[PDB]
């Protein structure tokens, strides 16, 4: 049985850590809502 | 219940301890989640109660208390924030140029970003803090990392 609380505001935060890629990728989306990869 | 607009941990005793099963977006006295964190099943704000409202499998969406409410969308461009709220950890923004998954009825966003799946459900922010949609729906990719869909609902 489930419960929320709450964890902080919606803010952006200038000086944030900076990371992560940008890939382009093909995928499809099923039914169920699960993509998968195209190749 | 607590309404005050933020964003909020998704939690169930069902199990071990207290465990975060994802995450959510209280705007407007609506909460927003990804479907396959609560199933679609009701949830407790204290003694209050919120009932879903709208929710589709397909979109890996779900709101609470009224209809969706977020309608802000990637610019195609700029970097956004991962408003990541891990298990057991401090809220976090995590800053990032999202990729881009190509799909038959258009393009989405996406962000590369390793969490664990009670992450599920942060928000992702433009740079006028608003959300663009929720992390914790992609795919498994060559690596073994993870790469989420930027998911956005529709405001009617
Ligand atoms: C459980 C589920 C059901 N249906 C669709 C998607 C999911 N999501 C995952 O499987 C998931 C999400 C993450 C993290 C980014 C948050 N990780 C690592 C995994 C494996």
């Amino acid at each position: 049985d489930m419960y929320i609380e709450r964890a902080g505001d919606i803010t952006w935060e200038k000086d944030a850590e900076v990371t992560g890629n940008s890939p382009r990728l093909d995928v499809a989306l099923d039914e169920s809502g699960d993509f998968s990869l195209v190749e | 219940g607590e309404t005050t607009d933020g964003v909020y941990r998704v939690m169930t005793r069902r199990l071990l301890g207290s465990t975060q099963v994802g995450v959510g977006v209280m705007q407007e006295g609506v909460f927003h989640t990804m479907w396959h964190v609560t199933k679609g099943a009701a949830l407790r704000s204290g003694e209050g109660r919120l009932d879903p409202y709208w929710g589709d499998v397909k979109q890996d969406l779900v709101s609470y208390c009224g209809p969706w409410k977020l309608d802000a969308a990637w610019d195609g461009l700029s970097e956004v924030q991962l408003l990541a709220v891990p298990p057991g950890e401090r809220a976090k923004n995590i800053q990032t140029l999202p990729g881009i998954f190509k799909t038959k009825d258009g393009d989405i966003g996406a962000v590369a970003l390793d969490y664990p799946a009670g992450t599920s459900g942060s928000p992702i922010l433009d740079k006028c803090g608003r959300v663009i949609g929720l992390y914790g729906n992609g795919v498994v990719i060559k690596n073994g990392s993870y790469v989420s869909a930027i998911t956005q609902g529709k405001r009617e």
